[PDB]
């Protein structure tokens, strides 16, 4: 059970972006990678999760048309990219693991997390 | 254009090794003395036998795809490469002078049926005098490959040496074994009284 | 005892029956090198809907059902053929995983024989199934507040689907007698419906995740179970379990060749009278173990009681000793 | 969506007594609710799970307890290092998994 | 509805297909048997 993202980027609002978390250690091709964001000050608020092997995303409804979120099974990885970033994407983003435990699930292992500056 | 199959549509059933020994087998064989067309895209149907006259092993091989545009995954064999990839053939696939499987004067026969989502390759390749058709001696296939595949398996084609296709049917055949684990002979079982009575 | 009497007249008595017993017992599986992914099709985030259940094929990989059997999350396994405790040591040429969901109270209707509207339109097991059934509640993944209509399932289902068929027509079915022609109404019904799972139903109502384990037992055995292989014997009145066949034979080298396919050779008898070693392809034959028949010859009790003994049909090896036809 | 809400806001409890803090959803997530601990500069780490099951490598003075709406998380004999911010995530399989705003722990004075 | 009728069907033939067949009846909901097989050793008809 290991996650590894990517390291802090900075960035000009409106440029593209794509942050990495891989994932190694896992119970089974089917889990379920997700991101949340954390601004400076503010709280956690979820934004979508895979499950690699089907490549399924459930994009929040705030971040629905914000971000894409994909993801490489031969690798074991998951990419969050923004196509155009403004200053207010500015946060620290973690990739979070939730495995399947037949009865129910269970989140195993906390991304470090990646701090992003679009200014 | 069509032409006596004789008796050369006989294979192994299984690989149960019978030494002198007599068998009787129900399973799907081609029908005895039973007309074979004489050579597009050919249905799979119940079953198939595929009889090659090129002398100079001009057939590449085959395709297997029933959608036949690409939806569906298809078996390539060509020629010894085989492959189960979702292939993208052409409309006239031919060869100029997500994939699950990979391997790497003359008559050859081979006998395809999908069972169970089985796929079976036989073969037997023999000499030969008579150009006009396949001759009247008696011949096995043993198992070339066996893949069990799994597909739907509805239609096929082959790849450019006129052939011919024939179909199996639920026959009772008695096969002869002999000491060599050779068969010399079969008598299918619903031809005529006579075979009945045999 | 045989004559169950006490005195025994002069003559030869068929008293009992000698059977060379087997000292040693040798082990031979398939020597791969793989687990099979028994947690892929169980431990999978979401099911696919019954009337398009799943499958995957396990092969060339080594399987261990003892995990399976052992956990106890697993709510109802019944395994028709084959013994789940025994799973552990039998082969098999080909194994088959199908998933899905269904209801609590249709769990039975997955079952070989069964009947009902799982059983009649969605998933249909036949008369001889050979394999296992294992389904588990899955209401805290399958289930949500509001209802979970990701589900489906076949309900009106013009032709009865055959064993092992998979019907994913989305056709709308006519009921009455004008057509449909792909336009629903009245006597044109959409032939899918959706389970809205919700926390709060029966467990009638719950959602199960139903896994089914189809075995072929026949042809090499791309799936065996945990063993460990034995250094065979040539030469010895030794119990076999080759591939999973079991047996009690003398193994012998044999000049025999098979051909290349050919893996086990029976005769007119049907035995298996040869075996292909699966860590060597390598052809053993299989002898039956001297057996015969011990017959007393005793003269009257009255006059003595020294008796001679005869074994049948065998050399004077296995056994003032006389050697006759 | 199903919004989650904790309270109190922030708390004052000294070392030694039970901290409690309590997750309001609107609507019920039966039990597939999640408690964290996010230290300052530290990424979150999972206390409970399941809403009643504690995280393996967790103290046991940490329980949760509730379920439909209403949960509740108790430390008992809060420590020194325990003054971090605690939310409540639900992750019901077939729906957006929601956060609440979370509660902060810190001294009593 | 409150004083709901019941009749007693028995002692005879019931021929089912004419009520499927009209297209008259915007409410025909069947449960615990299908409208198609039902071609029983009482019949209640409330109205
Ligand atoms: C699906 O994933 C779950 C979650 O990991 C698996 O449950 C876990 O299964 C392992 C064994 O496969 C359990 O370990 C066992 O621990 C006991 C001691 O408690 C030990 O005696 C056993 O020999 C075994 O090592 C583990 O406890 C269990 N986890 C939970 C939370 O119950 C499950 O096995 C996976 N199933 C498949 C088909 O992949
Ligand atoms: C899989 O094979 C079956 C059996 O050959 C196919 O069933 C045929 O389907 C077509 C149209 O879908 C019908 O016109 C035929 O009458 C069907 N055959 C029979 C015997 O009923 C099926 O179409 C195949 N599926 C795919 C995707 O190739
Ligand atoms: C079997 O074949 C071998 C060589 O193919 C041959 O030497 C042998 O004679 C054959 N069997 C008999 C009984 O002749
Ligand atoms: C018995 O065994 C001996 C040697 O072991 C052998 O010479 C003899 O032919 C055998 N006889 C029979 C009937 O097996």
């Amino acid at each position: 059970v290991q996650l590894v993202q990517s390291g802090a980027e900075v960035k000009k609002p409106g440029e593209s972006l794509r942050i990495s978390c891989k994932g190694s250690g896992h119970n089974s091709p089917s889990y379920w990678i997700s991101w949340v964001r954390q601004m400076p000050g503010k709280g956690l608020e979820w934004m979508g999760r895979i499950d690699p092997s089907d490549s399924y995303t459930n994009y929040s409804p705030s971040f629905q048309g914000h971000v894409t979120i994909s993801a490489d099974k031969s690798i074991s990885t998951a990419y969050l990219q923004w196509s155009s970033l403004q200053a207010s994407d500015t946060a620290i983003y973690y990739c979070a693991r939730h495995v399947v435990a037949l009865t129910h699930l269970y989140p195993d292992y906390w991304g470090q997390g990646t701090l992003v500056t679009v200014s | 254009a069509y032409t006596n199959s004789f008796t050369r549509g006989v294979y192994y059933p299984d690989k149960v090794f019978r030494s002198s020994v007599l068998h009787s087998t129900q399973d799907l064989f081609l029908p005895f003395f039973s007309n074979v067309t004489w050579f597009p895209v050919l249905p799979f149907n119940d079953g198939v036998y595929f009889a090659s006259t090129e002398k100079s092993n001009i057939i590449r091989g085959w395709i297997f795809g029933t959608t036949l545009d690409s939806k569906t995954q298809s078996l390539l064999i060509v020629n010894v490469v085989i492959k189960v990839c979702e292939f993208q053939f052409c409309n006239d696939p031919f060869l100029g002078v997500n994939c699950t499987f990979e391997y790497v004067k003359n008559l050859r026969e081979f006998v395809f049926k999908n069972i169970d989502g089985y796929f079976k390759i036989y073969s037997k390749h023999t000499p030969i005098n008579l150009v006009r058709g396949l001759p009247q001696g008696f011949s096995a296939l043993e198992p070339l490959v066996d893949l069990p595949i799994g597909i739907n398996i509805t239609r096929f084609q082959t790849l450019h040496a006129a052939y011919y296709v024939g179909y199996l049917q639920p026959r009772t055949f008695l096969l002869k074994y002999n000491e060599n684990g050779t068969i010399t002979d079969a008598v299918d079982c619903a031809l005529d009284p006579l075979s009945e009575t045999k | 005892c045989t004559l169950k009497s006490f005195t025994v007249e002069k003559g030869i008595y068929q008293t009992s029956n000698f059977r060379v017993q087997p000292t040693e017992s040798i082990v031979r599986f398939p020597n791969i090198t793989n687990l099979c992914p028994f947690g892929e099709v169980f431990n999978a985030t979401r099911f696919a809907s019954v009337y398009a259940w799943n499958r995957k094929r396990i092969s060339n990989c080594v399987a261990d059902y003892s995990v399976l059997y052992n956990s106890a999350s697993f709510s109802t396994f019944k395994c028709y053929g084959v013994s789940p405790t025994k799973l552990n040591d039998l082969c098999f040429t080909n194994v088959y995983a199908d998933s899905f969901v269904i209801r609590g109270d249709e769990v039975r209707q997955i079952a070989p024989g069964q009947t009902g509207n799982i059983a009649d339109y969605n998933y249909k097991l036949p008369d001889d199934f050979t394999g296992c059934v294992i389904a588990w509640n899955s209401n805290n993944l399958d289930s949500k507040v509001g209802g979970n209509y990701n589900y489906l399932y076949r309900l009106f289902r013009k032709s009865n689907l055959k064993p092992f068929e998979r019907d994913i027509s989305t056709e709308i079915y006519q009921a009455g007698s004008t057509p449909c022609n792909g336009v629903k109404g009245f006597n044109c019904y959409f032939p899918l419906q959706s389970y809205g799972f919700q926390p709060t139903y029966g467990v009638g109502y719950q959602p199960y995740r139903v896994v089914v384990l189809s075995f072929e037992l026949l042809a090499p055995a791309t799936v065996c179970g945990p063993k460990k292989s034995t250094n065979l014997v040539k030469n010895k009145c030794v119990n076999f379990n080759f591939n999973g066949l079991t047996g009690t034979g003398v193994l012998t080298e044999s000049n025999k060749k098979f051909l290349p396919f050919q893996q086990f050779g029976r005769d007119i008898a049907d035995t298996t009278d040869a075996v292909r070693d699966p860590q060597t392809l390598e052809i053993l034959d299989i002898t039956p173990c001297s057996f015969g028949g011990v017959s007393v010859i005793t003269p009257g009790t009255n006059t003595s009681n020294q008796v001679a003994v005869l074994y049948q049909g065998v050399n004077c090896t296995e056994v003032n000793v006389f050697q006759t036809r | 969506d199903i919004q989650m809400t904790q309270s109190p806001a922030t708390l004052s409890v000294s070392p030694g007594e039970r901290a409690t803090l309590s997750c309001r959803a609107s609507q019920s997530v039966s039990s597939t609710l999640a408690w964290y601990q996010q230290k300052p500069g530290q990424a979150p780490r999972l206390l409970i799970y399941g809403a009643s099951t504690r995280a393996t490598g967790i103290p046991a003075r940490f329980s949760g307890s509730g379920s439909g709406t209403e949960f509740t998380l108790t430390i008992s004999s809060l420590q020194s290092e325990d003054f971090a911010v605690y939310y409540c995530q639900q992750y019901n399989n077939w729906s957006t998994w929601t956060f609440g705003q979370g509660t902060k722990v810190d001294i009593k004075r």
